[PDB]
């Protein structure tokens, strides 16, 4: 019983269909395409992991730009927005920076007011004075 | 021009990399945590 | 009084208003925004809402794609409860950390309950004869945000 | 009157905290550019190719302007004009011209 | 140290575990005290009864609230 | 691979769900066999759950064709004109039901990489950022080193 | 970031810890009937 | 034709030359509309119209479908109607004037009060855009306007 | 806000010319802001693939 492979055409096409957009003999020759496609998939996974970091870095850079446009630094902006219990991630903050300049300016003003309140509190060292925006609201 | 003989962090002559204030602060924080741990493990 | 380079801090002195006057001004501003909301002088509203682990900035007649399946049928309406932020051309309400359900209401209809494109996940190790190829198909949902209403109940 | 940020650039922020304390409101009316902060529109209209003898030739004297340079000087002029480098204006080969998407997707 | 951390139920990181204050477990906690953070379990509202088991939570400061998110 | 395959943006057919929701599945054609062992699941589905599905979804025309075939198939035709052919070869009745429900919930668009998980028409409420939105105007509109 | 401030105030170091942003149901039907509970 | 081809009216329309040219498709769609009007009520037919034709205006602009030619003329006519004297064009902001790609902002002031502002590559284009923005603000067809009401009255 | 598509795009991606006095100023502290404005890291619409870059004139 001599058994030979008859679907080698499709076995080769299933790999060559992922290399048609390559350059050189990697898009034609099978021996060179199996290696180029495996590296393509490994890079696809590594970049699926790295895309989140790249987009977070882009959002952070855009937030730094939109904050320095208001004369405020990014760490101060972020920490003083957190201290007001405003839980908006960097993606939403960048969306606001791009498409909502008034909302972002109000957020930056709130952050600056909270920073000034914290500075005044740390300078006075008085427990009875409490800022208006420095009040902490518990869960209801 | 300034070569490091042999490997970078193996031989008798290594890279003179110094300790930074960040690492000092991290070690001090870990030490504080461990001191609180050994206090809570006392009684 | 001597004036040197380090005799004074290198930042402008900040003066915060009186707490009583600040509370009065806050009451005035809240009343003004409440009158605006009651009169309905806001044109279009956007809302940052928390849903399915993510935060979405959505407006009326919007489309969003959630990467997981929901326990609803197509064409059904849904009230999104976690609204973090509402905004218009003239005013803006921020939650601490969320808004009130009686204050804002965001509604969205489920359009399409489909599957994502095949995502390839390959692991490979040099000269260890280790390759592993998997294909992921993620179930996804499409939501059309229809309306974002706001009530003048704002103290 | 008090404000964290100056109200001169496009909006007047007024922050407030609700009496309940669980909500922050911010009224930001837009800011219009005052008339004293603008300048009139400059109008430049001059026809020096007009002749008192033949207006039909005067009209062509302003339309017969032509100039042709080589690839090198043309690319240098384009680079000086658009404040870029010379390498962008050089053509590309068939391999790159054939692999451009004919119908790219469009949003909005 | 690996075996002590495994028998202490601390395989997963950043997840709190409740243990006794007896010398038997204090010995192992002293052995691996450089890998763990130890706090006292505070009970501001008492021990959770059988009708409050499903409505409890452990706050970040180390207290175990008995009535968590009522209604 | 995103660079190897095509792509598209998150869109809806005819602004679906905006005014009213319209089921995009137009017709569903099952082609099966009456004696082939591979069409057993399709036969049991046609016996049991095809009438309940037809009653739950009255907007889709269901055709059933018993014919001498070796591979049972289901062809979904959508309102945009898209044709999706799936194979129900050697599948349980529950798998047939799940596949048909997925085909009914789907919108008929191409299953490719969606660029953005969102789609906003005119997201520039209250304005859009330009380099002049946060800069103060000077008295007379004068340049930095311009003398009037 | 800001985890130390949250720890001082009593909330979780991560906003995804037992806060109302994650404990409450994120959606419900338009008629008001409750939604099925979340697996998490 | 887009709405009909997506609602599968072309597949049900009985007509030769299967492409069903735009006139025949319009005839068939509006015949279906008339059949719905004769069967159900005018309120339900109006709801159908609002759900299948007004939705096609989503994301679209006013002038994209109006296609006027003299925005400044139309604006001064509307202002004469509203009892306003005339808008004055003032160059508000500009970045570059000798470069190849300048940008200008032109504002329209009625009684020294800004009513609208528009950007452009040239001063004339900026003035035309400012006129279009003022026209949109006067007519109420703005971007931040109230979205269409899709409900059941 | 209610601009047309092309003028809105132009206004968003327009180039800006900044001036910078360098008299009695450190070259590195000048170059920091110069490079920021050159790359376009001062725009919330910034992206590495976009051509967002402003002109800087240092005197
Ligand atoms: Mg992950
Ligand atoms: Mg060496
Ligand atoms: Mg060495
Ligand atoms: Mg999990």
């Amino acid at each position: 019983l001599r058994s030979r492979v008859t679907d080698r055409y499709w076995r080769v096409q299933e790999v060559l269909k992922h290399a048609r957009h390559f350059r050189g003999r990697k898009n034609r020759c099978y021996r060179l395409a199996v290696r180029a496609v495996t590296r393509a998939f490994v890079k696809c996974t590594r970049a699926r992991r790295l895309k989140k970091r790249s987009l977070r870095t882009l959002w952070i850079n855009r937030i730094t730009a939109a904050s320095q446009e208001h004369g405020l630094k990014y760490p101060a902006f972020i920490i003083n927005l957190i201290k007001c219990q405003v839980e908006l991630n960097r993606k939403v903050l960048a969306d606001l920076a791009i498409y909502e300049p008034k909302t972002f300016k109000s957020l930056a003003a709130l952050a600056k007011r909270r920073r000034e309140e914290g500075f005044a509190a740390a300078l006075g060292d008085g427990k009875e004075p409490d800022g208006i925006f420095s009040r902490v609201v518990q869960h209801r | 021009r300034n070569r490091i003989p042999g490997r970078q962090w193996i031989g008798k002559h290594r890279r003179p990399r110094p300790v930074s204030a960040q690492a000092k602060q991290n070690m001090i924080r870990r030490l504080e945590t461990e001191a609180e741990n050994q206090y809570w493990l006392s009684r | 009084v001597p004036k040197t380079s380090l005799g004074s801090p290198p930042w402008p002195d900040i003066v915060l208003p009186d707490p009583v006057e600040e509370t009065r001004h806050h009451a005035e501003v809240v009343g003004q925004v409440n009158e605006l909301i009651a009169a309905g002088r806001y044109g279009r509203l956007f809302a940052v809402v928390h849903f399915a682990g993510h935060q979405w900035k959505v407006t009326a007649e919007d489309l969003i794609l959630i990467e997981n399946e929901l326990d609803v049928a197509c064409g059904e309406r849904i009230r999104l409860e976690k609204v973090l932020l509402v905004g218009a051309d003239n005013f803006t309400l921020l939650g601490k950390p969320l808004l009130g359900k009686e204050l804002v209401r965001v509604e969205a209809t489920v359009i399409e309950k489909t599957e994502s494109w095949p995502k390839i996940n390959m692991k490979f190790q040099k000269r260890k004869n280790y390759q592993r190829k998997r294909i992921t198909v993620n179930p996804q949902t499409v939501l059309r945000i229809n309306s974002i209403e706001i009530a003048p109940c704002l103290c | 009157t008090y404000s964290s940020l100056p109200d001169d650039y496009n909006c007047k922020v007024e922050l407030a905290l609700t009496s309940d304390g669980r909500t922050i409101v911010c009224y930001h009316p837009s800011v219009d550019i005052p008339y004293e902060h603008t300048k009139p529109i400059p109008r430049p209209d001059p026809v020096h190719n007009i002749e008192e003898t033949h207006d039909l030739v005067l009209k062509t004297r302003l339309e017969e302007k032509g100039e042709h340079l080589e690839q090198g000087p043309m690319i240098e002029q384009l680079s000086k004009m658009f404040f870029t480098t010379k390498h962008r204006w050089y053509p590309r080969g068939q391999y790159h011209r054939r692999r451009r998407k004919p119908n790219p997707p469009k949003d909005r | 140290e690996k075996d002590i951390i495994k028998m202490l139920g601390l395989e997963k990181a950043h997840t709190p575990q409740v243990h006794k204050n007896i010398p038997s477990v204090n010995a192992k906690l002293k052995v691996v005290k450089h890998l763990i953070r130890i706090k006292p379990l505070k009970l501001p509202q008492g021990l959770p009864t059988e009708e409050d088991m499903a409505n409890t939570c452990l706050k970040s400061n180390g207290e175990l609230v008995v009535r968590w998110l009522l209604n | 691979t995103a660079r190897g395959t095509a792509s598209r943006f998150l869109t809806s057919v005819l602004h679906n769900g905006l005014g009213r929701y319209v089921q995009q599945l137009q017709r569903l054609s099952f082609s099966l066999s009456r004696d082939a062992p591979s069409s057993r699941g399709a036969r049991e589905f046609v016996e049991r759950e095809v009438t309940d599905f037809a009653r739950r979804n009255p907007g889709v025309v269901i055709y059933v064709n018993p014919r001498p075939c070796c591979v049972p198939r289901v062809v979904a035709e959508y309102l945009n004109g898209a044709v999706r052919e799936e194979s129900i070869h050697c599948k349980s009745v529950e798998e047939i039901a799940a596949l048909v429900q997925k085909l009914a919930d789907q919108s008929g668009l191409d299953v490719i990489r969606i660029r953005k998980p969102f789609h906003t028409d005119s997201p520039s409420i209250q304005g859009q950022w330009h380099p002049f939105t946060n800069k103060p105007t000077t008295l007379g509109g004068l340049r930095p080193r311009e003398v009037q | 970031a800001g985890s130390q401030w949250r720890l001082q105030q009593g909330f979780a170091a991560n906003p995804s810890g037992y806060g109302p942003l994650t404990e409450l149901p994120d959606w419900s039907y338009a008629d008001g009937r409750p939604a099925p509970p979340m697996k998490g | 034709c887009h709405v009909a081809r997506n609602l599968a009216v072309e597949q049900l329309a009985l007509s030769a030359e299967f492409p069903v040219p735009p006139p025949v498709l319009r005839q068939t769609f509006f015949a279906v509309i008339g059949a719905l009007l004769q069967s159900s009520g005018p309120e339900r037919t109006a709801l159908f119209i609002r759900d299948f034709l007004i939705t096609q205006m989503t994301g679209k602009e006013l002038f994209e479908m109006w296609t006027i030619t003299n925005p400044m003329g139309l604006l001064v006519e509307e202002l004469k109607k509203r009892k306003i004297s005339a808008p004055e064009s003032r160059l508000t902001r500009q970045s570059g004037s000798t470069t190849a790609l300048p940008v200008y902002f032109v504002g329209l002031y009625c009684d020294r009060k800004l009513i609208a502002e528009g950007p452009g590559e040239t001063v004339l284009v900026a003035e035309e855009e400012a006129a279009r923005v003022a026209l949109r603000k006067l007519f109420g067809f703005t971007e931040n306007r109230r979205p269409w009401d899709y409900s059941k009255p | 806000s209610s601009f047309s598509k092309a003028p809105q795009q132009w206004a968003t991606f327009a180039r800006v010319w900044y001036l910078l006095d360098g008299k009695m100023q450190p070259p590195g502290k000048l170059a920091a802001m110069a490079s920021v404005k050159l790359q376009g890291l001062h725009k919330p619409v910034y992206h590495q693939l976009s051509d967002c870059g402003d002109h800087v004139v240092i005197m």
